[PDB]
């Protein structure tokens, strides 16, 4: 029909969403909208029905999210950033399912990516990949974790909500969120345990370093599967091993003080056993 | 997966069936229109698509019992319900549009499919451009595809679609931009962008451009560009500058449609892998070619050929080996005159080994052929109809004949057998006595050659011809072939000049193939090309031969050292 129709319904439309991302879906109507999504979709002007849910999606994120992160990046940081998550999920649900409708079409016919897709990824772009937010967040986890090695006990669920978001913000295998927080976590690990196994080669023997060094193999095996992601160990245990005995390898079995041929003089079974199943 | 339906899924539906017809455990109505439809929940969000987030989502709508859902059709609506507790659509011919709309608004994918496959099936002769411009509405590829090659087909030998005047631009531009026209000139797809924008003219001068562009220079001569200028709205300028612009630039290329050389299409061939038994390859009596085509259904054979005026080829009947650790099948397929392939049709009621198909009026008329036999009568006939898509029973033979030969001369059927000859009135449907021949000669075949009948061979050289208007058989001399040999005749029609392709064989001699023009009052044939060779190899016994207009770069050459 004429133009005023249809930029009658889009508006509409607009309003309906704006109101479902501010959690007032109680009292929209689904009929009226998935009818005029029909009809819209049915004049072929997808185009614009698609340009439009992409604007007022970011223009939603940059003014609610984009400020509430900022204003609480010291204040449970971590908390309202997976609250907001949260309720951007819960709002793409029924959206995803309104454009959805849409979407049959038109990524059967444009061949571009879902709605929900399209919302993990402007979601990526305007939140996580933010110039600010992005490096906040690296700080903060980073921090939060070393606090955790180094004996006193943190919140262990929410690094698992974090892990999972990015998981799932990645939305097609593990490229960002290997990139976003492996990569950081990496060196500082790598930092940390390289300072470890030089304070435990000055500080001990090869006598008791090796229990020493299994616990912490041991505690931090299970830290990455139960606090992290599911995979999540091959490059982790990769440093690990070169970082601890690839460098003790060459000095803790020689030099001096019941290394490895003192502790095979005096016959020690139990010693010889745990440096088999550890090299 | 662990899951069973054996008298358990079934009672399962059966019990929600009752519960439906019964108005048990219902929990939500619709109304359309006025008209109450109580339903449940669950078959409505386990059907459609947007019933399932019409009953998720919180929503004022959720909560309510009495939705008015409007856009939708009451009969559609309930025969989507039924499909929703039963599974039968049983879906007609008439209602398809207004279901697929409704199964389309409803996103219930099941029903969606179903009646894409039956549009995909159905795009007979008339709908094809009315179903196009619904696939252009509701984008679906697989219909928009099937539609635009049909289109591309039949819409470029009528060119006058009343439904062909209601198209979006985008979609005329898709289809007269393409290189799929099956045009054998070019001033008809000029005419037809004409008449388009004839019933629109003034009104749509802005597509009146691109339209106009897209005939390209082949047909945008002076003559038309001056009288369109004539023609446009007063105080027009730069309008005419635009269109003086389109005359050099813009890739002036040859078409397609063009490319309809008359050739000749063979089937059952000599393979050449031992792997394969049989082959169906062309002859270009021109360009002096062998082009090669697929076989339709790859392993069945003994099929009969037939050819529209409209140079459409068809495949009926034939028997297919059981493959067991030859079976008869009444299949029916169609040849793709772009696609070299075969899109199969409405298969027959009777299983026959090597029919004869006779196209006339319209209609493709199957005579004999083992329909199946066992009985003193049998003789019997199926007609086909290309319009409605069904076969549709006639007054059948009078006698029964086999290894018999049809035509159609003057829109009328003409079946030969050994001595004895009928014709079958289409108007009165009856079969009227003809003119008997004096020599009793089978395993022959005739040719519908102007207003005469030439049946060609027998047991032989055989040239017994017979006149419409004269009702009389006379002889006219004997083809000079070499002595000692079994000539294999085959007579057909070729640009506009009866001509003849046969092939002699001897003791220890190599077969040759050479075809001849013959004239009528003349009474021989002349050598008219003897075909190498070099190009094209045996072909066996059992091959036909038929006339029709093919595309050389959508076929293949086929292969073989000279």
């Amino acid at each position: 029909m004429d133009e005023k129709y249809v930029n009658s319904i889009w508006d509409l439309l607009k309003n309906a969403i704006q109101e479902i991302q501010r959690k007032n879906n109680s009292g929209l109507s689904f009929e009226e909208l998935y009818r005029n999504a029909y009809t819209m979709v049915l004049h072929k002007h997808g185009e614009k029905l698609y340009t439009g849910l992409r604007e007022v999606v970011t223009e939603h994120l940059i003014n609610k999210v984009r400020e509430d992160v900022l204003n609480s990046l010291n204040n449970n940081f971590l908390q309202t950033l997976n609250q907001a998550w949260n309720d951007h999920q819960t709002a793409m649900v029924m959206i995803r399912d309104i454009l959805m409708y849409m979407d049959r079409v038109y990524v059967q016919q444009n061949n571009v990516e879902n709605v929900y897709n399209l919302g993990l990824i402007i979601f990526r772009d305007q939140v996580v990949r933010y110039g600010c937010i992005r490096d906040h967040l690296r700080q903060t986890l980073l921090d939060m974790i070393a606090r955790e090695r180094k004996g006193e006990v943190v919140d262990r669920g929410a690094i698992r909500n974090a892990c999972q978001m990015l998981m799932i913000l990645g939305l097609e295998g593990r490229s960002v969120y290997e990139e976003d927080f492996e990569a950081p976590f990496l060196e500082m690990s790598a930092e940390f345990f390289q300072m470890e196994s030089q304070k435990f080669l000055a500080e001990n023997s090869a006598s008791v370093y090796i229990k020493k060094v299994e616990a912490r193999i041991n505690e931090e095996i299970e830290r990455v599967m139960h606090c992290l992601d599911k995979s999540t160990e091959e490059p982790i245990v990769k440093v690990v091993e070169r970082e601890l005995i690839s460098k003790h390898m060459k000095t803790i079995v020689e030099m001096e003080n019941s290394g490895l041929v003192h502790m095979l003089k005096n016959g020690k079974t139990e010693d010889l056993g745990c440096m088999y199943k550890l090299f | 997966e662990r899951q069973i339906n054996t008298e358990y899924a079934v009672s399962l539906l059966e019990q929600l069936k009752l519960f439906y017809e019964q108005q048990l455990f219902t929990d939500i109505v619709l109304i359309v229109e006025g008209t109450e439809f109580p339903c449940h929940k669950m078959v409505l969000a386990t059907c459609s698509s947007y019933f399932r987030a019409m009953f998720m989502s919180g929503l004022s709508e959720s909560k309510q019992t009495h939705v008015h859902l409007r856009n939708v059709d009451a009969a559609t609506l309930q025969i989507i319900i039924t499909y929703a507790y039963t599974g039968n659509l049983a879906m007609n011919d008439s209602t398809v549009e207004q279901l697929y709309e409704t199964a389309c608004f409803l996103q219930v994918e099941d029903v969606l499919q179903r009646c894409r496959e039956y549009l995909i099936k159905k795009i007979n002769a008339e709908n094809c451009v009315r179903l196009l411009s619904f696939a252009d509405l509701f984008s679906c590829e697989e219909l928009k595809q099937s539609a635009k090659r049909m289109v591309e087909h039949k819409f470029t030998a009528v060119y006058h679609q009343d439904a062909f005047m209601q198209l979006s631009h985008d979609l005329l531009i898709d289809i007269l931009s393409s290189d799929n026209l099956n045009v054998e000139k070019e001033e008809t797809v000029r005419e037809a962008a004409m008449l388009w924008l004839e019933y629109n003219t003034e009104s749509r001068s802005q597509y009146l451009s691109s339209v106009l562009s897209q005939i390209r220079i082949d047909a945008l001569s002076e003559v038309t560009q001056r009288a369109w200028f004539q023609g446009l709205p007063p105080n027009d300028k730069s309008v005419v500058v635009q269109g003086l612009y389109k005359s050099m630039p813009k890739f002036f290329k040859p078409r397609l449609g063009m490319t309809k050389e008359e050739m000749m299409i063979f089937i059952e061939a000599s393979s050449e892998n031992p792997c394969s038994l049989y082959s169906s390859v062309c002859y270009s009596p021109q360009a002096e070619k062998v082009y090669k085509l697929c076989s339709p259904p790859a392993d069945l054979h003994k099929v009969g050929t037939v050819v529209t005026p409209d140079n459409d080829i068809y495949i009926a009947g034939g028997q297919v080996p059981l493959k067991n650790t030859f079976r008869t099948v009444n299949c029916f397929y169609w040849f793709d005159a772009q696609q070299n392939t075969w899109f199969p049709k409405t298969p027959m009621l009777f299983v026959r080994i090597k029919p004869s198909l006779v196209c006339c009026e319209g209609y493709i008329y199957a005579i004999g052929g083992d329909s199946v036999g066992g009985e003193l009568n049998r003789r019997t006939v199926e007609r086909y109809d290309t319009e409605k898509d069904e076969w549709t029973m006639v007054s059948p033979l009078p006698c029964a004949w086999q290894w018999s030969a049809a035509v159609v001369v003057h829109d009328c059927i003409y079946v030969m057998t050994l001595n004895l000859m009928y014709c079958y009135f289409p108007r009165s449907d009856s079969w009227v006595e003809m003119a008997m021949r004096q020599t009793s000669r089978s395993f022959a075949s005739a040719a519908a050659f102007g207003d005469k009948i030439f049946y060609i061979g027998g047991l032989s050289v055989t040239v017994e011809i017979y006149d419409v208007n004269k009702n009389e058989w006379k002889m006219a001399a004997n083809i000079p072939a070499k002595r000692y040999s079994d000539p294999c005749v085959r007579a057909v029609v070729i640009s506009n000049s009866l001509c003849v392709f046969m092939r002699e064989t001897h003791l220890n001699e190599r077969a040759k193939y050479v075809t001849y023009q013959y004239d009528l009052e003349l009474d021989r044939w002349s050598l008219r090309q003897h075909i190498s060779e070099r190009v094209l190899w045996d072909l066996g016994r059992d091959f036909r031969c038929t006339v029709g207009k093919l595309y050389p770069s959508c076929l293949e050459e086929s292969p073989w050292k000279p």
